[PDB]
Parts: structure tokens; C-alpha cells; sequence
């Protein structure tokens, strides 16, 4: 858990998608817009425990040295196969291990912030791997995450 | 009697969150393998944008999940305090 | 690149809210097991008062849990952003 | 999931618990008012949701019979060895596995609604197994939930 030189000025750049009035510091208030953004919701007591958890200096707010030290505790990543396997096993309405190319276009041309039915094209010429019209969504999320 | 036991741990609007975020998930994932596999040059900017678009869907579909298993308990709650009466 | 991967998954205020519960825990769960194990007579009344209360502080207990999980999952997403920049 | 008849009655004195007004009716006001008695916060919408689950004729309150589908759909219960075990845990100041008799008294005639030290002295006299002045909880726990 320690870092390097690119990183450093990396996640400075990261800094700056959070303290979005450049005071040089996060606050509650500014780590709300942001969580929000990202299309959560938390709490008063969320915020000011995600900024206790790392406040050195305990004067509420998170500068950037501290900022660091949540990220050097936290850059392991993991696999995300599984989850977004679950993702797609939300459209697979009888839980057979398929979606229909005609259910995915459905899908995805009216759902979330959607893709082109042209997208969708690419989309399921590369999942209907069998080209049976239907998306075995296991295999197909195994190839993209390989 | 029950003693310590208690009741085993196996919505309309968590449901929509639940289809739009998925959608998402699908929708990004895609994207960022498109952009990452299937380009002759990789546009680092929008393998970026998607990222952030893919983190966002996940971690929607998490809080979800952790809200039901939330509300779960909190049924279990109700049916242990209910099951009182059965000393 | 880091592709589809995200950042992997391991107060005071929560802090007090957990020794409370706890010592409660510890509480009721002597007092179920004295009052239905070490006693000639067991008087149900008894047992169903501590059963409540041991039912209550389990349950605390379990939303404490969960709300660190959802505190953890907040902070993960968080690093998650940030480690856009790394694209 | 199929239920009894002293059960049901049962059942009944429990429906009263939670109907506090007693017009055999129970709204999202009442349930709050239970939840918080237990020491919990359930927020608007998950009181709506717990109503919204066993509404069938979803005129927004919980009655009688609604409330047996709850009951009947989850009458299994489970063991609580291992909850109980790390509820104790929480007291273990270095993670091994012991408890002092001295700290256990500690903990209970300080925190939550505590026990008397003559209630304590009965607990400690069981969980203190060896007569060694330490308490396993681990051992203890399997002992009270066998
Ligand atoms: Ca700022
Ligand atoms: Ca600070
Ligand atoms: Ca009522
Ligand atoms: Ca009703």
C-alpha cells in the first residue's frame, strides 16, 4: 500500500472532481454533490463519517495529503465478473442463462441512458456468440472481463 | 422453546432503480470493452468517461442490495418481536 | 488498464451504538439462558421480557453491521472515481 | 409455512403489540413508533415498503390477516450461536478469545442496561468454566445456546 510518482499527480487530478470550488479542501457538502452525482444518496452522518474516517488534522474537511492516505489503504482491485453477470440475470426472465437478442435490444434502447439500436447491432453481434438469436449472458460477460 | 433463536434470514421503486442500473451496468460494460478490445487505437478520455459511468450503475445495484437486505431485517424484526408471544 | 475492475471490497457515533447493543447482548442471553435453564420453575412472563430485549439488541447490532457496509461501499465508491484518473 | 391454532391466538396478542390504538389496523405511524421501541430508524419509505410487502388489498395498513402471511411465509428460525459469540468479541481487547471476570463485570455494570454485581456474580460463576478468573466466551456461548 504504497504509491507512485504518476499516481501522485493522477489522483491530484482526481482531487479536483471533488473539491469543486478549489479551496484546496473537501467538504460534506462537496462530497454530497459528488456522491449524488454518481447517483447515491447519503446521509448528513454518511458524509461526516466518510471525511472522520481520514481527517488527520480533525478540522472536518479532507485535504489532499489526506486524501491519499484513503487511497493508498484501498488500491487493490477485484475481478468484477460475478456482479455484472447479476446485472444481466436481471433481464433473463425465466432465470434460463438467456436473453434474447430481441430482449436485449429492448432493453438497452429504452432502459438507463440506452444505447442506438446501431450500438445494440454491435452489442449483440459480439454476445450471440452461437448466432442463435439468444445470449448465453454468462458467456458473454466471461469474454468481456477475460 | 425458542430460548436464543430467531427468525431465519433468507418494492416499486427499488425495482426501476434496479432496471435503469442494470441497464447501465450492461450499457458500460460493453462500452469499455468495446473501447478497450475491439479499437485499433484506444481513446483513453472515453474509456475514462465509461468508467466512471460503470462505477456509478454498480455501486447503484449495490446500495439496492444492501437496502433489501435492510429491509429484510427489518422484517425479521417484526415477525421476532411477533414470535415473543408464542413463550 | 484497469478495464472492469473496481476497488476490491474487505466512527463514535456507531461506536457507542455497538457497546450498548453488545453489553445488551450479553445481557438478555445470560438472562434467557438463567431463566429457562438454572431456574425449578420457568416463568414465561420473565423469559418473553428478555427475549424482546435480547431480540432488540441483536437487531442493532445487525443494523450497525449493515450500516458499515454501506459506509464502506460509499468510500469504495469514492476511490473508484479517483481511480478514473488513473485511465 | 402452514400455522396452528394456539399460534394464531398467539399471533393475536402479538398483533396488539403493534396496533397501539387498537381500531385493528396497523399504519406506517404505529410501525415507526415499534421499530424505534426496539432501537431502530426506519425511514418513511422502508415503513411503507415492510406495509407495502403484506398489503393485499393494498389500502396502505397492515390488518389481521395480512399480518399472518408475514408470520406464516418466515416461521423458521435459526440458531444465534455465532452472532452472540461475536457480540461477546466486541469486548475482547486483544482478539484471544478471553475475557477477564473483572472485565466482564466491567462491561455489564457499565454499558447498555447492565446487570447488579450479584447478577454478574451468578454470570460470571457459569461462563467462568476453569475457575481461572477468565471467561471463553467461545465456550460459553456454545454452553447457553446447546
Ligand atoms: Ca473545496
Ligand atoms: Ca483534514
Ligand atoms: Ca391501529
Ligand atoms: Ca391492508
Amino acid at each position: 500500500d504504497q504509491l507512485t510518482e504518476e499516481q501522485i499527480a493522477e489522483f491530484k487530478e482526481a482531487f479536483s472532481l471533488f473539491d469543486k470550488d478549489g479551496d484546496g479542501t473537501i467538504t460534506t457538502k462537496e462530497l454530497g454533490t459528488v456522491m449524488r452525482s454518481l447517483g447515491q444518496n447519503p446521509t448528513e452522518a454518511e458524509l461526516q463519517d466518510m471525511i472522520n474516517e481520514v481527517d488527520a488534522d480533525g478540522n472536518g474537511t479532507i485535504d489532499f495529503p489526506e486524501f491519499l492516505t484513503m487511497m493508498a489503504r484501498k488500491m487493490k482491485d477485484d475481478d468484477s465478473e460475478e456482479e455484472i453477470r447479476e446485472a444481466f440475470r436481471v433481464f433473463d426472465k425465466d432465470g434460463n442463462g438467456y436473453i434474447s437478442a430481441a430482449e436485449l435490444r429492448h432493453v438497452m434502447t429504452n432502459l438507463g441512458e440506452k444505447l442506438t439500436d446501431e450500438e445494440v447491432d454491435e452489442m449483440i453481434r459480439e454476445a450471440d456468440i452461437d448466432g442463435d438469436g439468444q445470449v448465453n449472458y454468462e458467456e458473454f460477460v466471461q469474454m468481456m472481463t477475460a | 422453546g425458542r430460548k436464543l433463536e430467531l427468525t431465519k434470514a433468507e418494492d416499486t421503486q427499488l425495482t426501476k432503480r434496479v432496471k435503469n442500473a442494470a441497464a447501465n451496468v450492461l450499457r458500460e460494460t460493453w462500452l469499455i470493452y468495446k473501447n478497450t478490445k475491439l479499437v485499433k487505437k484506444i481513446d483513453h478520455a472515453k474509456v475514462r468517461k465509461h468508467q466512471r459511468k460503470f462505477l456509478q450503475a454498480i455501486h447503484q445495484l449495490r446500495s439496492v442490495k444492501m437496502e433489501q437486505r435492510k429491509l429484510n431485517d427489518q422484517a425479521n424484526t417484526l415477525v421476532d418481536l411477533a414470535k415473543t408471544q408464542l413463550e
